[PDB]
């Protein structure tokens, strides 16, 4: 149903911009909304940025906004998550997950950022900075 | 009074849920020029009430059936253009036509399918707009590809009003047991089993959907307001297959499993049918009654569902791999015994903004129902069945009154600032500055009233702006409230115009 | 007044004079445990006027027919068991149905075809059993293997006496 | 000739809870009138004569009506947050979000309705769960409430079905 | 029309509060296969009105009593195992049933006593049941143990709604 | 109506684990609500956790969470503390006291810790820690 593969991150300077690699389609929709994910050591899944694609709403997370962008493009029409300034402190893996089942309470709505919500889960790309 | 023409081109191989094209009303009249649309000039705006006539030659041995779906907007114009599934076609008012029958002609008014009268010199609201599917395929191949002509004969007379009657008043119990245009997926028999057992669902109410994308209808949400159902439902069969198919099966209902053995099972009430006509069956429960809807760790077949048994089985003639197709629909629930409605005519919560970002804050509502679109603060909304006849129906109208509802994240001591409501007639742009209250966030609840529509009468769901009574929230101090909500009754005046589904 | 059910098995090909398998009232009426079945103790011996139902598609294609063959006691069981000619079948009383028509239901009075009342707790002379056979076969073979199921509606008041009439 | 009865029209107290040990707390009631089981604060109930009409009797239905008290442990000036009661069809897997109320608790008292029953009609003691209305009471900062209550008259339409006796 | 029936085991030497032996409804009319249970099959659920016949002999030198505790459901099942108090099986509905008259029979309405009507293919709620004691004993020891018959005669007519008239 | 037998106390590391000994069951019931209490030199009976056995509920004192558990086994059908874990202070001797007037206020509610309620007392086990 969905398949995933990710890469683009790595070390870089302060005020440094990753491009992370469009997310790989798997049997033929890839429309479905979808957050990304960071780690701390001691402190597991808290949310950043979204896009429900389709009515083109975009949600941030909070302690973040603007160094961090998601964008989906016209032609290309994948999400990928850009950043293009950063902070010293990302220092965890990034985590793609996508949600399928979107009703009509989580179309309207700006969209969620709970980890519990997204039934599809995969490694993702490692960053972050000296 | 003919006016408009339109062909459709069928392969020779037709297959289940192929695209067979479509054709807008709109495109009809103005290409073939005629009486009727230079008439319709004249008349400025028509409400009219024709009756499209099919033309196909009657041949039974191939077994194909079609289902016309019109929809008066492009909701699913977009999905169903690549392997249309059954409900995105079946979840709009449609028409089945069947080849074995010839020249199907079923009338079609205007004014009650879809309310409101038509523009000639460009387009309003998009066309309403005719999908054609095979639901079910040929067993084999045909000689050649063919064609259809589709007619549609129209008398035109002025039309009084942009309005025509609204198709339902809300009120809280709605429904009263009887259906419109409710007919599901197609059931396959196999050939090749001796025996076969199949289940329909008697649950209705689950939003049905493919598999990723949900679909609203409004035979669904109609019974989502009682909390279960009576018995006693009524529907008839149609048997697409062709003339040397033969089969029959006995019907009855089960709650929650199959008795494995047949000797115990011919002792429950059941109907036998081996034609296309109709059944009567009383539904089965160990309370009397079907929940309508399911719980979180719950599975479908739990609850009564109703089953086709194949006594004597499918038939074949030496020929034949491919299946057998049954559909049912569902004209009526007669003997009635409904339980209680979900919500009474108290207040039901309708949107809630919480984590405020940014200070000094505003949200504009305006006339919309809903699609608000805050950037700093997030925005939720509710499930309940009233926000659904707003998706499913293409105009709606009234007025609802509202209430404010907050709390304080600081200390009640360190308080200041209001939350207002500002209400204009018109864009802020020009105004005439209306009834407006500001609130101060001390008191911690506001209670005000709030126009959907416009001057034209009615708003519907994707956005324009016309003229209206524009209403918005401007939050003095925002970091102080840590969650408001706002929860709204319609007044007792309200109404619906149109009928659609929406895909999501 | 429902009591009692069987089913018979159909081969896809089915040939002129094979023997589709038999089916005893008794066995039906035992097995499929009943509102009659037990009101046929309380009456003990009852002299029933019960119609067969056979329920069978209805299809024009294939030209079929069958023959039902109803004997009361068991002298050509041993003899149709293997290539059932139409002499056997054809000399009891014996109905035809036709599978261009469908769900074939004519009453039998057991008074008149076999005269004497029947017992419950055993059998004091063998069974009233029902023979099947196709007479004629269909031209081509089917597409697989198919059923038919056949119901006996019946309503059970007591018998006085253990003869009905006379025959001749 | 009987005396007065002991309890007039008024209400009657239903369920307390107290000591809360745990912050940002829910209790859960659903349709069920009693066994609550919260496990992170303490709970009360009644010894009123229908909480024992709800006990000798087999299956009960009806509507209640509610209303909240509650009062603060700390300064009335430190106060912030909400008690909110969240009212549901079916339970929150799935739901349609029907009224709910949040009422902050610098207002110290609130009112509101409650279902008992199911689609069937009437919901027994040994609990099972039928699809009907849930009601949830969720604290957003519980260590404030020092006590809360909750006393609750049942609008005229009730029944008991059933009669029994209960051992304890 | 006689559905059901059973049998209780009394000892030669009956105590005052000792316990005889219970049944349940739902296996007499499963067990003993009739017309009233297969048609009880066909109407769905039912509300039967139904009087209990017990036979015993007529003997007026013992003095001895019983009485019969009719549960629908299991809360004293449990707790009369052993050392059956009278207020647990005096406290459901029941009936004396006296020595000295002979074959008691009492109606009972499943409609007034229980309210619900009940299903066939398994139980939602706990089958109704009957259990029987010695109120008081005879005075010496009887000659040897010996029986009781008891029979439940029904009428089975289809139930309109899972709810009869409330209680109270 | 009650007989209470009770051993099992003793000095112990920290970090230990007593457990304490199966309730004497007298006149063949042993069903009944009870609680254990605790002392401290001049302070008298504070209370620490019961069950109600047969709707099988739990209560816990303040104070205490997690190092203090009460279960009942399932085939030897006897209550008896258990004390997984234990800080410094447990300087009093426990008791086993039983309350067997159960209603129906007393029932579906948490079990009471109050002293006043429990009619039979009994001496208890001696346990302390250097």
């Amino acid at each position: 149903q969905v398949q995933l593969q990710e890469s683009g991150g790595g070390s870089v300077q302060v005020g440094g911009s990753l491009r992370v690699a469009c997310a790989a389609s798997g049997d033929t929709f890839s429309g479905y909304l979808a957050a990304w994910f960071r780690q701390a050591p001691g402190k597991g899944r808290e949310g950043v940025a979204a896009i429900n694609s389709k009515r083109h709403t975009t949600s941030y997370a909070d302690s973040v906004k603007g160094r961090f962008t998601i964008s989906k493009d016209n032609a290309d029409n994948i999400m990928y998550l850009e950043m293009n300034s950063l902070k010293p402190e990302d220092t965890a893996i990034y985590y793609c997950a996508a949600a399928d089942a979107i009703g009509l309470a989580e179309y309207w709505s700006t969209p969620t950022l709970s980890a519990a919500r997204y039934k599809y889960w995969g490694q993702g790309t490692q960053v972050t900075v000296s | 009074g003919l006016a408009g023409r339109g062909v459709i081109y069928i392969p020779k191989d037709c297959q289940a849920n192929r695209y067979l094209g479509t054709l807008n009303i709109r495109d009809m009249i103005s290409d073939f020029k005629g009486v009727q649309y230079e008439k319709w000039i004249t008349a400025g705006l028509v409400m009219p009430t024709f009756k499209i006539v099919i033309r196909l030659p009657a041949n039974a041995f191939t077994g194909l059936t079609w289902v016309m779906s019109f929809d008066a907007y492009n909701r699913i114009t977009s999905r169903i253009t690549a392997s249309a599934d059954p409900v995105y076609t079946l979840s709009v008012p449609h028409w089945l036509i069947h080849h074995k029958l010839g020249t199907f002609s079923c009338e079609i008014d205007y004014g009650e399918l879809c309310g409101h009268a038509m523009w000639f010199k460009s387009t309003t609201f998009e066309s309403p707009r005719l999908h054609f599917t095979c639901l079910t395929g040929n067993n084999k191949e045909l000689a050649a590809d063919w064609q259809a002509v589709v007619e549609l004969y129209a008398e035109l007379e002025e039309a009084t009003s942009f309005l025509g009657k609204p198709t339902l008043v809300f009120d809280p119990g709605v429904f009263n047991g009887k259906f419109q245009f409710l007919t599901c997926p197609p059931i396959f028999f196999d050939l090749t089993a001796v025996t076969a057992l199949r289940s329909a669902g008697l649950t209705l109410g689950q939003v049905p959907m493919v598999g990723t994308t949900k679909v609203y209808n409004l035979n669904s949400t109609l019974v989502s307001c009682v909390l279960g159902m009576g018995g006693t439902v009524r529907g008839r069969v149609h048997i697409c297959a062709p003339i040397f198919y033969s089969i029959v099966l006995w019907v009855v209902s089960e709650w929650n499993g199959t008795t494995m053995d047949w000797n115990e099972l011919f002792k429950y009430p059941g109907v036998y049918v081996e034609e296309d006509g109709s059944f009567e069956v009383k539904i089965r429960s160990p309370y009397h009654r079907t929940p309508a809807r399911l719980l979180a760790g719950q599975s479908q077949r739990d609850m009564s569902s109703l089953n086709f048994y194949a006594i004597a089985g499918p038939i074949a003639p030496s020929g034949e791999t491919a299946q057998l197709p049954i559909v049912v629909q569902i004209d009526e629930i007669v003997r009635p015994d409904l339980s209680l409605p979900s919500f009474e005519d108290d207040y039901f919560v309708w949107v809630d903004f919480s984590e405020f970002t940014l200070d000094k804050e505003e949200i504009e509502i305006g006339s919309r129902f809903f699609d608000f679109t805050s950037n700093t603060c997030r925005v939720s909304m509710g499930e309940n069945p009233f926000a659904a006849m707003i998706a499913c129906h293409g105009l709606h109208s009234g007025v609802l009154d509202l209430k404010l509802q907050w709390s304080l994240n600081t200390e009640f001591g360190k308080s200041s600032g209001s939350v207002t409501i500002t209400k204009l007639v018109g864009d802020k742009a020009m105004g005439l500055d209306g009834p407006s209250h500001v609130f101060a966030i001390q008191k911690l609840e506001g209670t005000t009233e709030l126009l959907v529509g416009n001057f034209a009468g009615a708003n519907p769901n994707t956005r324009f702006s016309l003229y209206s009574r524009w209403m918005a929230i401007k939050l003095d101090q925002a970091k102080s409230i840590k969650v408001l909500r706002v929860l709204c009754k319609p007044r007792p005046g309200f109404s619906f115009y149109g009928r659609t589904s929406f895909p999501v």
